[PDB]
């Protein structure tokens, strides 16, 4: 199945909103999970595991440290899967 | 009829202009190879006689046809190599290959032990010059020195052996004359008489001991992977073992019993080393020890079945191993280092060559009957009549023959080639021609190899 | 890198939990049980006890270590299509297209000539930019991003900025 | 023909007693495929036979008999032994193919009986044991590669062992 | 330092310049060599040559002995008593002692 | 069609002069057939869907 | 072969003097990487590069035959026991099989009735 740039912004946002750890008004698209959203150190690995399982689970531990912002996490997932031409 | 067309190939290269050369040397050798298949294939009840003994006849020699088949095939492979060198040296080189083939025609046709031996050693000098010059790697001189150190120290004992036999019993000369044969009574004086006749063909037919002669000649290759086919002809050049064991000493073969045992570990331990080695040419060089060890096991048993398998294996190895060296040539001309780990990846760059890789590697194994299965299966069935325990030793070899072919395939099937910027062009028209002209005669011998495995068949 | 050691052990614990359990509701129950274990001890600062707990974390993880782990999708190594469905023809093969055959689809050939011209002209600037960023003798582990990026072109892109896909 | 043993007579006749259904489907196809391409190939074979007309005679196999055996020619001589070596080799090539005919007779024994196989025949298995045993003890089978001089030594070795056994018993 | 030796050569054309070639230097001669005379030896010696490898050279009495054995089987069974094999080469020769 | 293949093997094997332990080992395997078949049904097919996808 | 548990999170120093040594590992790694990176991303290259680590790898196996093994110790004699040893081993296997076979031919016949081969 084909994946688009609008599809990556829709699937990741729906998975983040369903987590119930953060409010829908608190995190929109650019609000970082490290400080702005209000997530713990254990929650950062939990959110990364949930977002990977929804789309395509291929997230290494080395890239998990770089993945902090949801806008950057959507871009890193699109880069590895080679989505949106 | 085979005297003075190869000698007429000699002035052809010198007289022809600088623009041509390669066009004349190949075309005026392919029609000569056509005439060998036209005339030599005829046989009566027993061995014939074409002429008076300058060059004699054929008894069990379709191996002569193979040399005539490689008469243009060596010129096919050395095309990218020797393209930047001097034009006078090109004329000098082709004549040296012709001279090798000239003496090779002589050795197979001449049914002597005296005329055969001096022209068997007349193939040593041209190969020495071909190895020690145009060698791409350093320390090629060790490949040159040991080439004449191992061979001549074993073969000069033939002069003290062969002349000794003809001084006692008639003359060896005509061979079909030599049926005055008295049975050897197994004495201590006859011990070294048997050994001197064998040790000359224990070097060119590689055992477990005295086998270092072969891989050094292949690793320090004469030319990339082009003149290695002449060294394949030197492997099958030890066909005098078929004639010496049959005629000179049929009774005393108690001394053959340790030599089969020495070559039995020249099957397993020579195949074990051929698993980890880095050089792609050496992975053919050590595999060529084991396939030619099969003949040494066979001949010394002296059963009629072994001769059928051996004569098939001499032709089988001459077209399969040489084909593998052409694949090693195609990889070396692009990367310029024969490291197996570095040169990794087919189909991504070489799609058509990958199918030719299969038709050359799997022939080391016993495929649907080409000539290799027909060669091997008769030998294994001959060893059982010798002793029942042999197939336990022979069965391990059947496992590592798969570890020959598939390991050559897998290390080239792994699609990566990240560091490689070269090998952009797939293959030349002459490059794929080498892959066809080696494999299609093997494919034609699948149908009826009656005129291949023929010592009274 | 003690913070990385806690995160890597926790990431492995979650993806190994799914192999032991069967249903999704049971997976959530055991994950919250794991959250009760790790969050309670991370709150206070420990110098010796934190490393002692991490070495004790090897146990339980080793008692339940191999039930064949659920590496279901296209994961690096392991099982089930690690580097598969890959023809992966490099850019080196894309230059050696034969005449009277490379004429087919001219838009791909015309664009690639502009990409090659962009790389050949900017390589001298990339060598100066890449060669400029040096601490002393050799680099201190890491890539070299563009500092004075006026026009464009980072120092070192072709394989990184030209992947085959998947 | 003649040299081949063959079956005595082939039986089988159509019964068709139980049920009607659609008769025999194999026999209905046998009449169908007889005119479909079996008749066309028979017509093409007849057309090729008619187009032959004039044919070469070909005098078949050459005779060449006796020419004195190697046992008769006493003392080693190259002129005398050469024709004797050819005579022994020609017989050895024939004796190889004699076994092959009786080998194919045993192949016919297996098929033409099928169910019985071992219990019946009785003649083909007995004829095989009469020839192979004679081939094993006289025509090499233990004397390695073929040689005319070695065969005379092998025949003398069997004769000396038989004479020593007959005189004692 | 050698002051004469450092002069490396690395030139592999293959496709760059001749477009379609088997070997370097002169494209007109190359088509006549790599594609014509190589393939005439590929056609005559392999296809017209195959009618000489196994196809009708008679070959050491392989088909001759079949017609020879068949007439000898019927001869020594109808007229003779032993089945084609009994004693080899020596009928009542000179004894050993 | 399992009755025409598998069940004729088990019934014939019971009446033999051969080893009893070899027969008893095969009899556990005939009952073992039902467990792995349900590991395709109950685990992969039956129950709540466990396919991890947004769509 | 590994003896206890699979070594990955076991036996390590807790951020002591090893941290300075671990930082040195990346320094040499990047030093060989940067010279590789400079000789890769240029379009005017065309050709497989050397890499001296793999050249010395081939030299370690193919060469170093007589510069090495100049102290021929007792371990080399133990290697020679695995050398000549198996060749002399089959001498008491094949001969014992042959003397079993050859005695069965002469006294108490064991030869096959339908043996036309060999």
């Amino acid at each position: 199945p084909p994946l688009t740039l609008e599809g990556i912004k829709d699937r990741v946002l729906y998975v983040l909103k369903l987590y119930d750890k953060i409010d829908p008004e608190k995190l929109s698209v650019n609000s970082h999970f490290m400080k702005d959203l209000g997530l713990d150190s254990l929650d950062q690995v939990e959110i990364i595991m949930a977002m990977e399982d929804e789309f395509g689970f291929e997230i290494p531990d080395i890239d998990a440290e770089k993945l902090m912002c949801p806008q950057e996490i959507v871009d890193y997932i699109a880069d590895k899967k080679d989505v949106y031409e | 009829k085979y005297i003075i067309p190869t000698i007429m190939l000699m002035p052809l290269t010198w007289l022809s202009k600088n623009n041509m050369i390669w066009v004349n040397s190949t075309a005026h050798s392919l029609l000569i190879s056509f005439t060998s298949l036209l005339l030599m294939n005829q046989f009566g009840d027993n061995s014939l006689n074409f002429s008076l003994l300058f060059f004699s006849d054929s008894l069990s020699t379709p191996l002569l046809i193979l040399t005539m088949w490689l008469l243009p095939l060596m010129l096919m492979a050395s095309q990218h190599h020797l393209s930047k060198e001097n034009l006078t040296r090109k004329k000098l080189f082709i004549t040296m290959l012709i001279s090798l083939q000239l003496f090779l025609i002589m050795t197979f046709t001449a049914m002597e032990l005296i005329l055969f031996y001096i022209l068997f050693e007349a193939t040593l000098v041209p190969t020495l010059i071909i190895i020690t010059r145009w060698g791409n790697q350093t320390e090629r001189l060790n490949a040159g020195l040991y080439f004449l150190f191992y061979t001549l120290a074993g073969s000069l004992p033939l002069l003290v052996a062969l002349i000794y036999i003809q001084n006692t019993v008639g003359s060896l000369n005509f061979l079909m004359l030599q049926y005055w044969v008295q049975p050897v009574h197994n004495s201590w004086s006859n011990v070294f008489m048997w050994l001197a006749c064998m040790m000359a063909f224990m070097v060119k037919m590689p055992l477990y001991g005295l086998h270092l002669w072969l891989p050094k000649a292949h690793v320090e290759a004469p030319i990339a992977g082009s003149m290695v086919l002449a060294a394949v002809l030197l492997k099958l050049g030890g066909y005098g073992m078929l004639r010496i064991t049959l005629i000179l000493n049929p009774m005393t073969d108690f001394m053959a019993y340790p030599f089969i045992m020495l070559s039995l570990w020249g099957m397993i331990m020579t195949s074990s080393i051929c698993l980890r080695q880095t050089d792609l040419k050496s992975l053919i060089a050590y595999s060529s020890v084991s396939h030619m060890a099969l003949v040494i096991v066979a001949i010394l048993i002296q059963t009629p079945w072994s001769y059928m398998g051996a004569t098939a294996l001499m032709i089988a190895h001459g077209l399969t191993s040489s084909m593998l060296f052409c694949l090693a040539n195609s990889n070396y001309e692009r990367i310029h280092s024969r490291t197996m780990i570095l040169a990794r990846g087919l189909q991504t760059l070489l799609p058509l060559m990958a199918t030719w890789w299969l038709l050359a590697s799997l022939t080391n194994l016993a495929l649907p009957p080409t000539i290799n299965l027909i060669g091997e299966l008769f030998v294994v069935m001959s060893t059982f009549s010798w002793s029942n325990i042999t197939i336990i030793l022979m069965g391990v070899n059947m496992v590592i023959t798969a570890l020959y072919s598939l390991y050559m395939l897998i290390m080239t099937q792994r699609g990566k080639y990240t560091y490689h910027i070269n090998n952009i062009s797939p293959s030349f028209t002459r490059e794929n021609a080498l892959m066809s002209l080696h494999i299609l005669p093997l494919l034609l011998l699948t149908l009826n190899p009656k005129i291949i495995l023929g010592p009274l068949y | 890198t003690h913070q990385q050691k806690v995160l890597r052990l926790y990431k492995r614990a979650l993806r190994h939990l799914e192999s032991w359990c069967i249903h999704r509701d049971k997976y959530r129950y055991f994950a919250c049980l794991l959250r009760a274990r790790f969050d309670e001890h991370k709150n206070e600062k420990d110098m010796v006890k934190a490393t002692q707990l991490l070495r004790e974390a090897e146990e339980e993880f080793w008692h339940g270590q191999h039930p064949q782990p659920y590496i279901f999708p296209e994961s690096p190594g392991g099982t089930s299509y690690e580097r598969y469905e890959c023809y992966k023809v490099p850019e080196w093969c894309l230059d050696d297209w034969h005449p009277s055959e490379k004429a087919m689809y001219p838009d791909y050939f015309a664009k690639r000539e502009q990409w090659k011209k962009l790389r050949r002209e900017s390589w001298e600037r990339e060598v100066k930019q890449l060669q400029e960023e040096t601490p002393v003798g050799g680099p201190r582990t890491e890539a070299l991003p563009p500092a004075r990026k006026q026009g464009d072109l980072p120092p070192l892109w072709w394989h990184i900025v030209t992947r085959p896909r998947e | 023909x003649x040299x081949x043993x063959x079956x005595x007579x082939x039986x089988x006749x159509x019964x068709x007693x139980x049920x009607x259904x659609x008769x025999x489907x194999x026999x209905x196809x046998x009449x169908x495929x007889x005119x479909x391409x079996x008749x066309x190939x028979x017509x093409x074979x007849x057309x090729x036979x008619x187009x032959x007309x004039x044919x070469x005679x070909x005098x078949x196999x050459x005779x060449x008999x006796x020419x004195x055996x190697x046992x008769x020619c006493q003392e080693k001589d190259v002129l005398c032994m050469f024709e004797a070596e050819m005579q022994w080799r020609r017989d050895y090539k024939v004796d190889q193919e004699i076994v092959n005919i009786i080998q194919e007779r045993l192949k016919a024994c297996q098929q033409r009986e099928g169910e019985s196989h071992r219990q019946n025949c009785a003649k083909e298995l007995e004829q095989f044991t009469q020839v192979v045993k004679a081939y094993q003890d006289r025509y090499x089978x233990x004397x390695x590669x073929x040689x005319x001089x070695x065969x005379x030594x092998x025949x003398x070795x069997x004769x000396x062992x038989x004479x020593x056994x007959x005189x004692x018993x | 330092r050698w002051q004469e030796d450092p002069e490396p050569e690395d030139e592999n054309l293959y496709e760059k310049n001749p477009d379609s070639h088997g070997y370097d230097k002169d494209p007109a001669v190359d088509i006549w060599n790599m594609r014509v005379v190589f393939f005439f030896g590929f056609s005559i010696v392999l296809v017209l040559g195959s009618t000489f490898v196994a196809y009708l050279p008679d070959y050491r009495m392989q088909e001759w002995a079949r017609r020879e054995a068949e007439r000898l089987v019927k001869y020594r069974e109808a007229h003779g008593l032993p089945i084609m094999e009994s004693n080899c080469f020596d009928p009542s020769k000179i004894q050993l002692p | 069609t399992g009755f025409y293949s598998k069940d004729l093997i088990i019934e014939a094997a019971n009446t033999s002069y051969t080893n009893a332990w070899a027969l008893l080992m095969t009899l556990i395997a005939t009952s073992f057939t039902a467990i792995y078949s349900t590991r395709i049904i109950f685990f992969a097919l039956l129950g709540q869907p466990r396919f991890p996808t947004l769509v | 072969s590994s003896l206890p548990t699979t070594l990955d999170p076991a036996e390590y120093d807790i951020s002591s003097e090893t941290r300075k040594a671990q930082a040195e590992r990346l320094a040499i790694r990047s030093r060989l990487k940067r010279e590789y990176q400079l000789q890769y991303y240029d379009p005017s290259r065309r050709g497989v590069i050397e890499d001296p680590a793999l050249v010395r790898w081939t030299y370690a196996r193919s060469a170093n035959i007589y510069p090495n093994f100049r102290p021929n110790t007792k371990t080399s004699l133990l290697g020679a026991l695995f050398g000549i040893g198996p060749l002399v081993f089959w001498y008491y296997v094949f001969k014992t099989d042959r003397d079993r076979k050859e005695k069965l031919i002469q006294e108490g016949k064991l030869d096959r009735t339908f043996n036309i081969s060999y």
